[PDB]
């Protein structure tokens, strides 16, 4: 499977991005989990039971979807959870969703990471990072002669990624050869690009998981 | 079987009790010495058992009782008395591991206080601030030996 | 108790008490590592009673075969002696010095980690009706030799 | 082929640095390379954590460029064993754990005269390490 796609500027700016893809338990006072506020979100700092894991954020209380660090009711989540008269309470946790800005940051972070990997290379004539691996995902990167990066995240077993990258390059090429003087720091909004990229993803989704 | 460690520990205690006029101080040095052992021992433990970082005081208690105590003391303590918050539990031992044979016997001295330093020192090296404390000792009339384990906070990456 | 527990414990013991001496002597002069050796002696005294002879030699064969195997999981590498009560027990790979070095890098401190073991041998000899003086010597880690002198 | 090896603390302190086959040297002082290497490594840990669509167990395992492959192992105590090799070398996690277990723990942690949180000075550790790495089947070029 394919998790997501990132198209980065030569300057580290995100000009295109696409994603290709929840526990609820009743608690008494006090809670079995340690919660902390992190970047306008309430996450689980410690404790792991019945589906809930450390990095999970509070998504809803008593069936009510939470609003960042506040309650659907306007009250501060951690304050509400600090009052024993509000128990029992039903809470829903899940891997938080990346914000647009977070995506911008990560894309910029990867930009410098890529360069360093090249700079700190023990062998000459080395490119930046082409493949970064994890236990849950693999990141594949292709850099154009003009410095544009096509980043694809997928299941560690997913194959036929070389063709996907090569295909995205073609699709991008059509957008470049059609928009010769288009701003480099501006996002790729062309519907043909989006649509063609979509299809390449469908194809790749069938290259098997070997 | 290790009477060496137990006998050696007995000599340490004996010595310190002579060095210090007040037992409260012996408890302090034993815990500190334990701590110095714990921050080192954690490495030996991880390299031999291959356990990963924990994220729940309950899994941490299992590793401690069923894997660590077994490996270094040839025993498997019992886990009991979980506080509702889950940030507190106890280690119940049939007897007292650091003890060999002692003379009998009102003393403020916590004979096996070294253990506590080991537990807090080791756990600290894995991002967990905990207080280890003796609340029941077979050396003092109690039925069993009980160590209370309290989670204070998770240390953050620098 | 696993081997590392004693190893680490011992380490904290020399660290904390290698310079300690409450019973100095003429002019306040402290006996080098006297306390550590003192503890080794008491520990050795008990091992002498709890481990499984005709002449003196048998007593020393025991330290090299039983005591060493019980404390360091290995028999003494070599046993020498001038037939005058002075013995030389040598270990070419002494456990407490193994992690440290294979040369001279830590000689300055090496001695501090032998006091206890000398006491171990002396305490073992005592229990078996033998008064003596056990000294330790390291030229280059980890090869150290323990000297046992039985006064006449 | 095995290019070089880095050992890091839970605070970025460069515990140890060894080098065998490095044809391209950073254009900077090693004191700086260590900070750069760590910063990058630390960013990867953070990056990987937010990018992953699922909760992880091991986290970052390694990356590869056009010419080399970086192997990364991290213990629950913050110790990091980082090794660079040719693209040919597979996982080798057992090797990284060996460096930590059989060499660092054994000749650094078990050496009271070896301060933690600082560049290792033990000649033994250094000898044993070098000897061990030169043994690895994929050491030569
Ligand atoms: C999860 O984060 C892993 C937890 C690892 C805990 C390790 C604790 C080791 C401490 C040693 C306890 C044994 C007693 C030794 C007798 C002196």
């Amino acid at each position: 499977a394919i998790f997501s796609v990132y198209v980065v500027n030569k300057a580290g700016g995100l000009i295109y991005q696409l994603d290709s893809y929840e526990a609820e338990k009743t608690f008494s006072y006090p809670l079995d989990l340690l919660l902390k506020l992190h970047d306008e979100r309430v996450l689980v700092a410690f404790g792991q039971r019945d589906g809930i894991r450390v990095g999970h954020a509070v998504l809803a209380i008593n069936g009510m979807d939470v609003n960042g660090r506040y309650t659907a009711d306007g009250k501060e989540v951690l304050e509400y959870l600090g009052n024993p008269a509000n128990y029992p309470v039903s809470i829903r946790f899940g891997r938080p969703r990346l914000t647009s800005n977070e995506k911008l940051m990560l894309a910029s972070m990867f930009h410098s990471l890529f360069a360093i990997g090249s700079q700190l290379s023990p062998e000459q004539g080395s490119s930046g990072i082409e493949m970064l691996e994890t236990d849950t995902f693999k990141l594949h990167c292709y850099q154009t002669l003009t410095g544009i990066k096509f980043v694809v995240l997928a299941d560690p077993r997913q194959a036929g990624i070389d063709s996907l990258l090569r295909k995205i390059y073609e699709i991008y090429s059509d957008f470049a050869l059609k928009n010769p003087f288009y701003s480099l720091e501006m996002p790729i909004r062309c519907e043909l690009f989006d649509q063609n990229l979509k299809l390449a993803l469908e194809v790749a989704e069938k290259a098997g998981t070997f | 079987s290790s009477e060496l460690f137990t006998l050696t520990y007995g000599a340490l205690v004996t010595q310190l009790c002579k060095d210090y006029e007040n037992d409260e101080d012996v408890n302090k040095q034993l815990d500190r010495m334990g701590y110095n052992i714990g921050v080192r021992l954690i490495e030996d433990f991880l390299a031999r058992s291959n356990v990963g970082r924990c994220h729940d005081f309950r899994e941490t208690a299992d590793v401690i009782a069923k894997v660590a105590f077994k490996m270094y003391l040839g025993i498997t303590p019992s886990i009991t008395n979980w506080s509702p918050a889950g940030d507190e539990f106890s280690l119940i031992l049939e007897n007292n591991p650091l003890v060999d044979f002692v003379e009998l016997p009102h003393s403020a001295l916590i004979y096996s206080n070294l253990l506590c330093g080991v537990l807090r020192g080791a756990l600290e090296m894995v991002q967990m601030a905990v207080e280890a404390k003796f609340v029941q000792d077979t050396l003092k009339g109690d039925g069993v030996t009980e160590i209370r384990m309290r989670f204070i906070r998770r240390i953050e990456d620098n | 108790a696993d081997t590392v527990l004693f190893e680490f414990l011992h380490t904290e013991m020399v660290a904390e008490l290698w310079a300690h001496d409450p019973d100095p002597g003429p002019g306040g002069q402290k006996m080098s590592l006297s306390v550590l050796e003192g503890m080794g002696f008491r520990v050795g005294q008990a091992l002498g009673e709890r481990l499984p002879f005709r002449e003196e030699l048998d007593v020393l064969k025991f330290l090299c075969k039983d005591l060493w195997v019980a404390v360091f999981q290995k028999q003494m590498d070599s046993l020498r002696t001038n037939h005058q009560g002075t013995y030389v027990l040598q270990d070419n790979s002494f456990p407490l010095l193994l992690p440290m070095a294979s040369g001279l890098q830590y000689l300055e401190e090496a001695p501090k980690f032998l006091a206890f073991t000398c006491g171990l041998l002396r305490g073992a000899l005592y229990t078996l009706g033998i008064e003596s003086v056990v000294t330790a010597s390291v030229a280059a880690l980890p090869v150290c030799k323990f000297q046992v002198v039985i006064p006449k | 082929t095995v290019h070089n090896l880095y050992l890091f603390d839970r605070n970025g302190v460069c515990l140890h640095y060894s080098e065998w086959h490095r044809k391209k040297q950073a254009g900077i002082p090693k004191e700086e390379e260590y900070k750069l290497m760590y910063g990058m490594l630390f960013s990867i840990r953070s990056f990987v954590s937010k990018m992953s669509p699922l909760d992880m167990k091991d986290g970052f395992l390694s990356f590869q460029t056009s010419r080399y492959k970086l192997h990364y192992y991290e213990t629950p105590t913050g110790i990091k064993v980082v090794m660079n090799t040719d693209l040919g070398v597979g996982p080798i996690r057992d090797v990284l754990h060996h460096i930590y277990s059989a060499l660092y723990v054994e000749f650094v942690v078990k050496n009271p005269l070896c301060p933690l949180g600082q560049t290792v000075q033990s000649e033994l550790f250094r000898s044993r390490l070098d000897s061990y790495v030169r043994s690895l089947p994929f050491f030569s070029a």
